[PDB]
Parts: structure tokens; C-alpha cells; sequence
DNA sequence: ATCAATATCCACCTGCAGATTCTACCAAAAGTGTATTTGGAAACTGCTCCATCAAAAGGCATGTTCAGCGGAATTCCGCTGAACATGCCTTTTGATGGAGCAGTTTCCAAATACACTTTTGGTAGAATCTGCAGGTGGATATTGAT
DNA sequence: ATCAATATCCACCTGCAGATTCTACCAAAAGTGTATTTGGAAACTGCTCCATCAAAAGGCATGTTCAGCGGAATTCCGCTGAACATGCCTTTTGATGGAGCAGTTTCCAAATACACTTTTGGTAGAATCTGCAGGTGGATATTGAT
């Protein structure tokens, strides 16, 4: 059987996804939780199509944003994995709470 | 002849002019400054247009996309730094691995 | 029975998140990052959306724009390129 | 009938590299590209303008403006061109 | 010539509650900032507002949206409170 | 004949006239309506109350009667919505909350 | 060096209010980095209000206005 | 024979600042420094008291603020003193570059 | 658990930088009245495009196995910072000619205006050109067990 | 180092979305030429408050002693990545209804434009009341030698 130590096919993923730059989070079940999550304010609203895109783009340009910062906090403990302890770090930094 | 022209300008120095106006930025406007802004306005725009194409370029391609644009960027000192807090929608990230995440120890050749 | 489904923060699928620090370069992710992850990306929207609407109750209107999405974003300092404005 | 700055943008870029072609949606970043700074400058040029305790915004707001909002090479760049202009629009008498 | 500030009123708002309080020199320059500060920042989206709706002019409508915006939770709701009120008592514009 | 002032008439104790001066040379937009420097005054000078009470506190705690800049900061940093609206903002002569991680303590 | 006259000391206890317990050696001249950095990026903008405001004296005003555009605000001086 | 344990009066001094809201850093040489900076970018440059006083609050300000994300930072890496590897982190999760 | 050696507390009282009640003159607001002007809130409605249900289609999420290797608990040690007493040089303090910043009068170069008249850049559209995504293939790497 | 499994690369291919190319109706723009209102650069010097220096304060520089923190070395388990299979629901292509955004016209309430009248917060500043930083001495907590 053939088997990529682990970390390889990982290390695969990461040029694979640098390299590209299509939405990573599914759009429907995103465009649920921005419907949801707006409910919360203004109920019977309606969004124009892009407003939903404007929107995505924004959040994965965060998280992927976050996530550098995160891993910057992991690498640091002289560690590899990010760590849920690192997010806090992280955000704490760039000053968001 | 139009301002644009008056001046060596393709940008509407015309156009500029007005914005600035219904723009409630001073009560009066220098007739000059709309030429100078919109100087400064194309240079800018031709900047970033000629390291874009070459990001295009270098990757074979003829027509400027968004990635192309956000490469230009980020590799910029001074474009980056400028459009340090915006966000180019379809740009992606420099690809960029930290070295602590590579695999090995030393298998290089001697 | 027929007529049933469900609010959505955990339509974020583990393998999306997995991908987003993929792109940010995490090559090794332990798995009190995902709730984590859904956590944040949500007060984000929450932040984002607020603002947003703000701004179509103020026009009057009843569909949020992208110029709406987009100023709100402004407002905050995350600027975005791509959709107007 | 909302205006932008497409057509020069264009004819900007062909005039160096002709055959370059610029995508649809890279067409509306640049123009948010250059709204963005538009608005920077004319900001910066409206405070420094009303910091001194001048009505009109010169053409000398708008480089102090410039110098302000601007990285070193680009800033320098930019002031040429700018007076450039701004003299040669004075030249046509 | 002649300078102003909001001294002499934040002093008077201080004292009507809170009478044997007083406030520092520089305690005043700051409390004067912050107006100022706040200030533009309401002003400002409100300018940005009317401008996002080809609307010339800045009303209450607008001076509250901001106000909305700028401020966070709890001190949105107080602020817009007092604003609306000090407006209806406004309009009494006859007798009171 | 006989006149108050508007801010005497929107039972405010900040200048209206002068908000409503600055808001139409303050370059913002053509017009100003006539509600909206009322409004802004009121909003102005809540918050004004608002931080100088906290302000207060912060002083009378320290069985002291004059506001220092130390109060502002103290009392801005422990309020969650004025720490959020000035977080970006920096306190000549504020200090800093006093707090010590508890990674460099013994217990206690 | 004027840079070097920020003592070992005021960095000490900067990082004191700071919090900080145990400063390693490096920490100094670091920090010195990091000052002058930030100083030469305000007085920059600053000193750029001077000749723009055309006078040779550099006010509180100015130095304000310039940590205004940088996002750093400050209150107990004017403005 | 009196002696204090190694970081005793480390707290003691840390408590001891926190309370205050004196400036730290000798205004002269701060001064100088101030004025040797300024003079790069134009000379027979003179100074109003206030627009020092201006930058010594912020600037030290900014140096303490900074010192708190630094000792974050360490105490991240499950130490408890600050590096300079430490500072380099805090800096990077907050933009400057 | 027991002292010392010190640091910290706190109610107690006092001199000076600086707040306070005072009378007060006023350039400049803020207020007010009639006249002239207009930009938005309302009423009507053309058409763009947001919310849906539809039934096939498979790309992609989820669950379970397996173990490799990274993170955490733990031991030991070299050395780097904290603490400390010292006594000298650098910063702090109080006083001063005067370098420049604010204060004011000014006179046209430069910027609004309102009406026209010439020119240009967006728009629904129609004949048509073309850069490159989406696929396969054979050569050429890259991984990893052996 | 060698051999097998895989992923990546690089060249030729091509239907299709989206760019290239004129044609032309045009309304919102941009240019143009006086008539005419105005702010900015100018000339002067009244007036702070900046640079400069001497002289007693006091924080800093420094070399020594060594505790305990950091970083290396070590050991081990259980956490998460790789691989593979199952069938769920996301994604896609329309087709269709109508909710709302958006283009227009419209007229008057609400706002700008002075002239003129009343009111006020800013100020120089002598008279003077006072909060509190700062220096004292003794109760009271904390730290470390043993
Ligand atoms: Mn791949
Ligand atoms: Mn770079
Ligand atoms: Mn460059
Ligand atoms: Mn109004
Ligand atoms: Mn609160
Ligand atoms: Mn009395
Ligand atoms: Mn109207
Ligand atoms: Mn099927
Ligand atoms: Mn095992
Ligand atoms: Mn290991
Ligand atoms: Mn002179
Ligand atoms: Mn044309
Ligand atoms: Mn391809
Ligand atoms: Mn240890
Ligand atoms: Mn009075
Ligand atoms: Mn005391």
C-alpha cells in the first residue's frame, strides 16, 4: 500500500490553496448563515446578490488573514499545530475585542 | 482643447475638477489643484497597471485579473503599503511557506 | 416532518475551515480551532452585517446592497476592491 | 448613467503595453483603486486646508496632500508629474 | 483673538450633579478633545450618509443613523434617547 | 419680544447656535437641517455627563475631589463602551490599569 | 549617541508599567529600534504640517494632527 | 546582611508604576533625540515645549502598550521573560512593517 | 514557627500652585423678522433581478481505522539577568534677550456665476474577433519503502 | 544508492464566455466669455515663550555575587493527518412571479440670504479660598534567614 508520510500531502494543500483563489467556504450554507445572522436585526430582508460576495470575500480575507497571525503565534511557541490558544493570541494582537 | 489636453493628461481633469466641488472638501476649490490631483491621479493608475501586466506577463497570460493585481501588490514596498488595509476580492495570498514547516534535514548536494 | 431544517453556523464545514488556514500556511490544525474558527467568523458577520443593515434601513430600503456591505466594511477599516465604490 | 474611470484606465494602460488586456472585475478594483486615493488626497488636502485657515484648496493642498498620504517613491514620483501638469497647463498660456 | 471652547459647559454639566467636584487644567483640554473628537466623528458619517443618498442636506435622521454607527450598545441607545428628546421638547416651538 | 436660546428651548445646557455654526462651515453638506444641531448637542452632551460622572467616581473612590487625567483614564479603561469608543485614543498623564499576570506571581 | 541616551533604565521601567518582570539583555537596543522608528514616522508627518503651515517652529498642534493620521489620537494637548 | 530574592522588587517596582503616570524617560535626552530626528527632514528647526511634551506622552505610551503585547508574547512561549524574538512578534501581529 | 530588616499604611497637619467668587467690558455670537429660493418627501410606475421550486448529478462532507510523530510532562545544568552599594556627570531648575509666531489692514489676482454653445464619454445593440479554462498525454519530478 | 507509486509539468487542443470592434442617438458634461464677489499673500511689529546658560540636585553607570529561568535532552502517549468508502446536499440551469429599487415630475415646507437687535461666554486680573502633594512618625503587612 502507499501511504505520504503525514505532513506531505498537508504541505500539498497549502501550495495547492496559495495558488488558487476561489471562495473556500460552501456559499450556500454561508449565504444561510449571513440570512440568519442578519434576521437577527432586520426580519423580511432582502439581499442583492453581491452583497452576499462583498460579504464572503470579506470574511475569507479575515480568517485567512487570522490564520497567517495564528500560525506566526504556534511557530513562536516552537510549536507546528495551531492551537486554539494561538487564535486568542492572535486576535488578541491585532487588537480585537 | 481640454483641460486633460492642456495638461499632457489622459484623466478628466474636467471630471476631477467638478467631483471636487460637489465634494464639500473646501469652500473654494485652486483652479490648478484638480490638474495636479489628476496627475497624480493617472501616474498612480499606470503604476500599479504596469506591475500588474507584468504579473500577467510572468505568468504567461495577456489579460490582467484580479490575482495578477494582488501580486502586484503585496510585492511592492510601495504599493503594498498603501493598500495596506484594503482587500482585493479574487486576489489570493503570496504563496508563502514558513520554513519550520518544511520537511528534512539537510539532503541538499556536496 | 416534511417542512424541517436548521440555523447555520456548522454549515462552516471542518474541511472548509481546514482549507482557509491551508491558505494561510497552517500545516498542522488541532481540533479546538474549528469551533474556535466558527466562533470568531461569526461576531465577524455579526459586526459586518450590523452596520450593513444600518445603512438599508437608512435608505429606506429592504435589500441590502453591496455598496451597503462594501461602506460597512469601509466604516471599519477593512476596505474592500471588487464590488463598486 | 453612473460614470468611472474604465476608458482612461484603458487607454492609460494600452499606451504602454497595447496588447495587455484588463479582465472585468480587475477594471472595477482599479477603479475603486482610484477613488479610494482620490478621496485620501482631496481628505487630507480638505484638512489641510482648513487646519491653516484657507477657503480654497490649491494646488498646494493637494501636494502637501500627496507627500502626506503617499509612500516615498510614489510620493516623489507623483509630486513631479503633478507640477509637471500643472505647469505645462500654464504653459498653454 | 479669541478662542472657545466647551470648558465653561462641561463644568456647568459636571457641577449641576456632582457640586463639590472639580476638574484639573489639563482634565478639561482632554474632556475638550473628546467633545471635539466625537464631534467630527458623528458629523463625518452623517456627512457620508447624506452623501451615500444623493441627499443634500444633514437632518436629525441623519445625525442619528451616525450616532448609531459611532457608538457602541448600551451608549447608542442613551445617546439617541437624548437626542430625540431634546429635539420634541424642541418643537415646542410656541409658548413653554 | 422676549427670547431664550435654543439651547435654553431643547433644555440643553451645551451651545446649539455653535454646533449648528461649526456644522455648516465644517464642510459636511450643503444644508443643515434645523433638528440636527439639536440633536447633536444633546448626543455631545450626554456622552460629556457620561464620561465626567465616570470620571467622577474614579476620583471620589480615591476619597479625592478633583478630577485628574488619572480618573479619565481609570474610568475610560474600566468602562466597556468607552474603552471600545476611545481605544484608539492615548490619555496625556492617564497611567495604565494596574494588572500583573498571574504567570509572575507566586499564588496570592 | 542621543538614541543611546534613553537609558538602560527609562526602557526598564517603561516595561515595568509595562507589566513586564524579567528584560533580556537584546531588549535595549530593541527597543531603542522601535522608538526611533515610531518618532522619525510621527515628526515626519509633523515637521510636514511645519513647512506646509510655512513656519520654522514645530507647535503641539502639529504633532497632534500628525499622530491623528497615523491612527494614534491623542487628548491633553489641543485639538 | 539584607538581600531580596532574584524579582522581588521587580513587582514591587511594577506595582509601583503602574499607580503612577510619570513620564519615564529623562526629558532631555529625550529632547535631543526628538530634535537629532527631526533635523533629517529640515534644519534651524525650533520646537514648542507642548509639541515635545506631545511626543514623549505618545511615544511612551505606545512603548508601554507595546511591553504588555511583548510579555503576552513570552508568557505565550511559556517563558517569563521578554525576548527579542518577543517584541518581533508583537510588532508583527499589529501591522508594523 | 521566630525573629529582625523593610516595605506599606493611614490618620494628622500644612504651604503653594492654582482653583474660585467677583465685578465688567464687549467683539461676536445667537436671535429675529420678511423675502427669496429649492431639493426631498410623496405619488406614480417601468423593469431589473431577488426568492423560489425543480429534479438530475456528483463533487464533497462525514465517519471509522490506524499509527506516526508532535506536543507535554519532567530532569538537569550552564549562565544570564536581578539585586546592590557606590560617588560622578548629566539632567533639572530659574532667569532672559529676542527669534518668529500670531494679530490686523489691504487691494487685485483668482475664483464663483449664470447663460450659452461645443464636445465627449457612457448605453442598448449588432457583426464578430480571441484569450484561456478545461482535458488528455507522454516526459519529468518527488516520495518513501527497501 | 535503487525501484514503484504518484504527483506535477509542459505541449498541443478548442469550444465559449467575454473582450474588440464601429454606428450613432444624446443627455449630462465641459469649454467659453464677461460681469462681479472674495479670500490669500503681503507688509508691519506687538507679544509671547523658545533657545541658551549657569549651578545644585539626584539618577545613572558599574562591577560583583548568584538564584532560578531557559533551553537542551529525553521519554511517551494520544492526537490528528492520510487513506478510503458511503450517500447526502450543494451546485447548476432554467423558468417564472412579483417585490422593490430606481427614474421622473412636482410644489411647498423648510432652509438660505442679509439687516438689524439683544445676549453671552471669553478675558484681563485683583481678591482670595482650598485641595492635596509632600514630609512626619508609629501602627501594620510582607519578605527571607533559619
Ligand atoms: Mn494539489
Ligand atoms: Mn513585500
Ligand atoms: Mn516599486
Ligand atoms: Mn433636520
Ligand atoms: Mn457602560
Ligand atoms: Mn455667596
Ligand atoms: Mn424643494
Ligand atoms: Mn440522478
Ligand atoms: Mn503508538
Ligand atoms: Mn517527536
Ligand atoms: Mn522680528
Ligand atoms: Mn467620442
Ligand atoms: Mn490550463
Ligand atoms: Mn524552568
Ligand atoms: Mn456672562
Ligand atoms: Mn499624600
Amino acid at each position: 500500500p502507499h501511504r505520504y508520510k503525514p505532513g506531505t500531502v498537508a504541505l500539498r494543500e497549502i501550495r495547492r490553496f496559495q495558488k488558487s483563489t476561489e471562495l473556500l467556504i460552501r456559499k450556500l450554507p454561508f449565504q444561510r448563515l449571513v440570512r440568519e445572522i442578519a434576521q437577527d436585526f432586520k426580519t423580511d430582508l432582502r439581499f442583492q446578490s453581491s452583497a452576499i460576495g462583498a460579504l464572503q470575500e470579506s470574511v475569507e480575507a479575515y480568517l485567512v488573514s487570522l490564520f497567517e497571525d495564528t500560525n506566526l503565534a504556534a511557530i513562536h511557541a516552537k510549536r507546528v499545530t495551531i492551537q486554539k490558544k494561538e487564535i486568542k493570541l492572535a486576535r488578541r494582537l491585532r487588537g480585537e475585542r | 482643447q481640454s483641460r486633460s489636453a492642456k495638461a499632457g493628461l489622459t484623466f478628466p481633469v474636467g471630471r476631477v475638477h467638478r467631483l471636487l466641488r460637489r465634494g464639500n472638501y473646501a469652500q473654494r476649490i485652486g483652479s490648478g489643484a484638480p490638474v495636479y490631483l489628476t496627475a497624480v491621479l493617472e501616474y498612480l493608475a499606470a503604476e500599479i497597471l504596469e506591475l500588474a501586466g507584468n504579473a500577467a506577463r510572468d505568468n504567461k497570460k495577456t489579460r490582467i485579473i484580479p490575482r495578477h493585481l494582488q501580486l502586484a501588490i503585496r510585492n511592492d514596498d510601495e504599493l503594498n503599503k498603501l493598500l495596506g488595509n484594503v482587500t482585493i476580492a479574487q486576489g489570493g495570498v503570496l504563496p508563502n511557506i514558513h520554513q519550520n514547516l518544511l520537511p528534512k534535514k539537510s539532503a541538499k548536494a556536496t | 416532518h416534511r417542512k424541517i431544517l436548521r440555523d447555520n453556523i456548522q454549515g462552516i464545514t471542518k474541511p472548509a475551515i481546514r482549507r482557509l488556514a491551508r491558505r494561510g500556511g497552517v500545516k498542522r490544525i488541532s481540533g479546538l480551532i474549528y469551533e474556535e474558527v466558527r466562533a470568531v467568523l461569526k461576531s465577524f458577520l455579526e459586526s459586518v452585517i450590523r452596520d450593513s443593515v444600518t445603512y438599508t434601513e437608512h435608505a429606506k430600503r429592504k435589500t441590502v446592497t453591496s455598496l451597503d456591505v462594501v461602506y460597512a466594511l469601509k466604516r471599519q477599516g477593512r476596505t474592500l476592491y471588487g464590488f463598486g465604490g | 448613467r453612473k460614470e468611472t474611470y474604465s476608458s482612461y484606465i484603458y487607454k492609460v494602460l494600452k499606451q504602454t503595453h497595447p496588447d495587455t488586456g484588463i479582465s472585468q472585475k480587475s477594471m472595477s478594483i482599479l477603479n475603486s483603486f482610484v477613488n479610494d486615493i482620490f478621496e485620501r488626497i482631496a481628505t487630507e488636502a480638505s484638512k489641510l486646508a482648513a487646519y491653516n485657515k484657507k477657503s480654497t484648496i490649491s494646488a498646494r493642498e493637494i501636494q502637501t496632500a500627496v507627500r502626506l498620504i503617499l509612500p516615498g517613491e510614489l510620493a516623489k514620483h507623483a509630486v513631479s508629474e503633478g507640477t509637471r501638469a500643472v505647469t505645462k497647463y500654464s504653459s498653454s498660456t
